[PDB]
């Protein structure tokens, strides 16, 4: 019965909505909102930057996820860096999968 | 909900083999993910007793097998040697276990 | 049955309802990976028996009273396509099908809610022809039907002129709007 | 034997997806087939009016230049004039359609208000009301659908234009809707529909049902996970 | 988010440069609340004037680089707030063009 | 709160239903003495489509949009031969819906996980 | 909150003051019907302690707790010749004073697998 | 919020008198004082009866309709580290205030 208002994979912010019906008539049952919020707690404050400093601060304003930094990875999106792998005096720059499991090519 | 689907119930005898094929929509993602059968243990989450990438159980092993088939979508997993024990719920699914991206399968012996 | 609710297959106009004696446009999605073998195109007996009736294919061939005024056109290419259908009739109301004989067999339907009004583009030839300015930013276009292939031919090609019109100074024909990548309404002339 | 001048509106023109040109001459005299007709500046006279009311009781015996004519006059929409040729009338007369600048043209704002608890509360029946500010050039149809499909008339009920004390030029419009309160408590979506010549598409669906107004109830949960990080 | 800093005097008139997405939806000027801390309008693209703002302010539009411009008239010395103009229906998240005097 | 996060006005709405002699007349008093007839604007009493004699009318206050989040208040009284005493009021404020209660909870936990 | 607790019934008190006339008249109403007079006791007019020539009198209205439970409406309606429309009216409802509880929890190192 | 500070210096021989501005909307007025660390304003007099008891019997009040103004007298004015007295309208008290004054 829930009404998904939002899914926004940037931030892992999940609105649904709900009318409850706690007794058995009208004007009693309560519509609600199902705020979820995942924090990654260990992902970097430039995602697709690894050696970007640890993010602390996570900012969620219910405006812009209704209707930019993202705080995780969508698993669905293809992540990826450039690296430098020296090997003999050859350096190249290649570029490296963050994310290995979405990154395969079709 | 989670777009992964597989049977609802699977039965049998002890000592039959079991083959348990969970459907999954084909994306590159989900063809390349890890593909795991966990067992929902009373209070815990998953065990995972076999999955995708090679692992098998303290159990399962050799007793089990989990053969991905991305071209049809599916992942099948066959049990052998079959027994009473190994009666309960398990869920089939895709990625990390306390994830969500699964489907519940009862299997009864 | 299990419906997956994340779906590759794109969105397709349920209903495109039109202006009775005018024409309308449905957009067929299909497999991009691979390409149509039969555009077979369908209606619809009941909601129990519904054999449908292969109103055009490929190959060109249809129906006795769609004869002339029905054509499939290919082109948008990229992985769907355009059957039109002027000369509003009432009983064409139903529900239209996209059948390919490729492999994933979506059957899209489309509901075709036809309504009786104002028609877009002017009568019948011997050549008139009428599209409203709004509807005109873009190209109005004729076509010499072929239930092979629609071939372009000229006709009053200049502005709004009463606006459209059909010229053949020296069968079945068309004179319709054309977006360029997909197609607007038709108009019926002999 | 009157003439007056009055352009049709984009209420009217959408409802239409025409335009019915109108020099409102009524009160003639007994003359059988009124050679009346809407003459614009352009040479383009309309033609006689058809059908018009022969032999109406009505003393007046209305005849008026209206007539049906092309969208691609009002597409152009410049100043047009009327002649009127009637025999009891010798006064030569033009008259130019007053919609020149029409004031201004400004985009209406739309805003779905749903029932008031108490009401609901009562037990008998609700009011959605649809209420558009703005309104540069009063010109709005307002129709009620649910579920995609357009409601009686009956049943919701809208106003004459009005103007704002914020600004004169501006005006505004209210339509109540009623309907039981089941029918709301249900959960029906009932949006109402905004027509307006400033509208960019010229229509609007502005959005309300039970379950989309203030929440009761807000249970939000923060997970924390060291390992969260991709969100599924 | 560039913060004009402007000075006048009592009577000295400050002008407000803004960019113009063309939208032409809605382009405003907000002065910042400082009784609550969110934002609030005093000039849009609809006439709506601040009655502590009555007849001093006004808008221009100049579609040659699209310039939205605020002229204020008079000044009462009265503290101006954070300037702040933006485009859409959602005034307090719409910020851009950042300015304090 | 669509026209509310205009931050540039706020609209109230008196909405009288069901009186049958419809010369009603609503009024407007904030801050207990009546505002001046210009900020609100009340419609002619209309028939009630989904009845006979019972009308209907509207009287729409405009108001500062940050007064409504002042915390004001806006009675109405609609005044007219039919109610017991002649007169009804009633009152709007910012905090007029019943009480939201929140239910904050954070899960700090590394294993109990989500759903999708 | 003792009268509720006993559940037997409760008190609702309309306490009008400082009006200066003597004379004051004051009623109950429920859901626009008034009250039967036997249910609303008022007091006479006393003068007011610290305002010499304003008086002040109470009203209280029994009812049924659970009437009080199921949250209704009972506004209190006053006529004085010193009011704007002769009349006033305030309405106190059970969820009149609720002020939104936060109901935080804190899931910490917890099981259930329960999906969050 | 307009802020004159009146700032009469008489101390024990000064009687301040403010003139603050009058809605003239029959509304009641009050001079606010803020208390101590509160940020309610308390009111020390009022179109209301009420006086303070530290600013009874010298705080005084007149009107001014055609001048739109109302001026409140210390006539005391007996030193009382005065904070923003502020004067405004409304029942409401604290957030009606229009405005401070320091003395
Ligand atoms: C870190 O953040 C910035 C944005 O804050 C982005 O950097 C650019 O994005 C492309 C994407 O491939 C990078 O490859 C480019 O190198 C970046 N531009 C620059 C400066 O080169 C991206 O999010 C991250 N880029 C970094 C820091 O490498
Ligand atoms: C604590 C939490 O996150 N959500 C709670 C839920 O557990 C509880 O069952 C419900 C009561 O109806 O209130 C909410
Ligand atoms: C908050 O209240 C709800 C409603 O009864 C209660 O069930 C829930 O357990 C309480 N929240 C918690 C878990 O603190
Ligand atoms: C939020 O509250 C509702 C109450 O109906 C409950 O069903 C739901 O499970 C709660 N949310 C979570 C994440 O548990």
């Amino acid at each position: 019965e829930r009404i998904v208002l939002v899914d926004n994979k940037c931030k892992c912010a999940r609105i649904t909505s709900r009318i409850i019906r706690s007794s058995e008539d009208p004007n009693e049952d309560i519509v609600e909102r199902n705020i979820r919020i995942i924090v990654p707690l260990n992902n970097r404050e430039n995602i697709s930057d690894p050696t970007s400093p640890l993010r602390t601060r996570f900012v969620y304003h219910l405006s812009d996820l209704c209707k930019e930094t993202c705080y995780t990875y969508d698993r669905n999106k293809c992540y990826t860096a450039v690296v430098p792998l020296v090997y003999g005096g050859e350096t190249k720059m290649v570029e490296t999968a963050l994310t290995p499991d979405a990154c395969y090519p079709d | 909900k989670s777009p992964i689907f597989g049977p609802e119930e699977v039965n049998s005898v002890e000592g039959n083999s079991v083959s348990i094929t969970c459907y999954y929509p084909p994306t590159s993602v989900n063809r390349h993910t890890r593909k795991y059968w966990c067992r929902q243990g009373a209070r815990g989450g998953c065990i995972t007793l076999i999955s995708s990438e090679g692992y098998v159980s303290s159990k399962y092993a050799g007793r089990a097998n989990l053969t991905n088939f991305p071209e049809n979508g599916t992942f099948v997993v066959n049990i052998a040697q079959l027994s009473q024990d190994d009666s309960g719920r398990y869920k089939c699914g895709l990625g990390i276990n306390s994830r969500g991206l699964s489907f519940d399968v009862s299997l009864e012996v | 049955l299990f419906v997956n609710e994340e779906s590759t297959i794109p969105r397709s106009p349920t209903v495109v309802k039109g202006v009775a004696g005018g024409s309308v446009a449905v957009l067929c999605p299909y497999n991009r990976k691979e390409s149509k073998s039969i555009k077979y195109w369908c209606l619809w007996e009941g909601a129990q028996n519904g054999r449908c009736p292969l109103l055009v294919d490929s190959e060109g061939w249809v129906k006795a009273q769609y004869e002339g005024r029905l054509s499939l056109l290919e082109e948008p290419g990229n992985g769907t396509f355009t059957v039109i259908l002027n000369q509003l009739t009432s009983r064409d109301a139903g529900f239209y099908w996209c059948l390919t004989n490729g492999d994933t067999l979506w059957r899209t339907t489309v509901e075709i809610k036809i309504i009786e009004g104002e028609p877009n583009l002017k009568v019948p030839g011997n050549v008139p022809c009428h599209f409203p300015c709004k509807f005109s930013s873009y190209e109005k276009y004729w076509c010499k039907w072929n239930n092979t292939g629609c071939q372009a031919l000229p006709s009053q090609d200049e502005g709004p002129s009463k606006s459209r019109l059909v010229s053949l100074t020296l069968g079945w024909y068309w004179c319709g709007v054309k977006q360029g990548h997909f197609y607007g309404e038709t108009a019926a002339v002999y | 034997i009157r003439v007056f001048a009055i352009p049709p509106s984009f209420a009217s023109i959408f409802l239409t997806k025409s335009t019915k040109l109108t020099c409102l001459v009524t009160d003639l005299t007994t003359y059988d087939s009124v050679t009346i007709s809407w003459t614009r500046q352009n040479g383009e006279a309309v033609k006689t009016h058809t059908n018009i009311s022969e032999s109406h009781p009505n003393a007046t015996f209305s005849a008026v230049g209206e007539a049906s004519i092309c969208e691609d006059d009002w597409n152009s929409g410049e100043r047009f004039t009327c002649t009127v040729t009637h025999t009891d009338l010798p006064s030569p007369l033009k008259q130019t359609i007053s919609r020149p600048k029409g004031v201004a043209l400004h985009r209406p704002d739309v805003y779905l208000l749903p029932p008031a608890r108490e009401q609901l509360n009562l037990r008998e029946s609700a009011t959605i009301t649809c209420l558009v500010t703005g309104f540069s050039p009063a010109d709005v149809f307002v129709q009620w659908m649910q579920r995609g499909q357009p409601l009686s008339p009956e049943k919701y009920v809208t106003s004459a234009p009005m103007p704002e004390p914020q600004a004169p030029g501006r005006y505004f419009a209210h339509s109540i809707l009623t309907v039981s309160e089941e029918e709301w408590n249900t959960g029906e979506t009932y949006t109402c529909v905004v027509a307006h010549e400033a509208l960019p598409n010229r229509v609007t669906e502005r959005t309300v049902d039970k379950s989309t107004g203030k929440p009761t109830l807000y249970n939000v949960s923060l997970v924390m996970s060291d390992t969260a990080g991709t969100c599924y | 988010l560039p913060e004009v800093k402007v000075e006048g005097e009592l009577g000295g008139s400050v002008t407000i440069k803004c960019p113009l997405p063309e939208m032409h939806v809605r382009i405003y000027l907000c002065r910042e609340m400082a009784g609550s801390g969110t934002c609030g309008t005093v000039v849009s693209t609809t006439n709506f004037i601040k009655a502590e703002y009555k007849g001093r302010v006004t808008l221009k539009q100049y579609p040659r680089k699209n310039l939205f411009l605020v002229e204020v008239t008079q000044l009462t010395e009265s503290d101006s707030g954070v300037y702040a103009c933006g485009a859409g229906m959602n005034t307090d998240r719409g910020k851009t063009q950042k300015v304090t005097l």
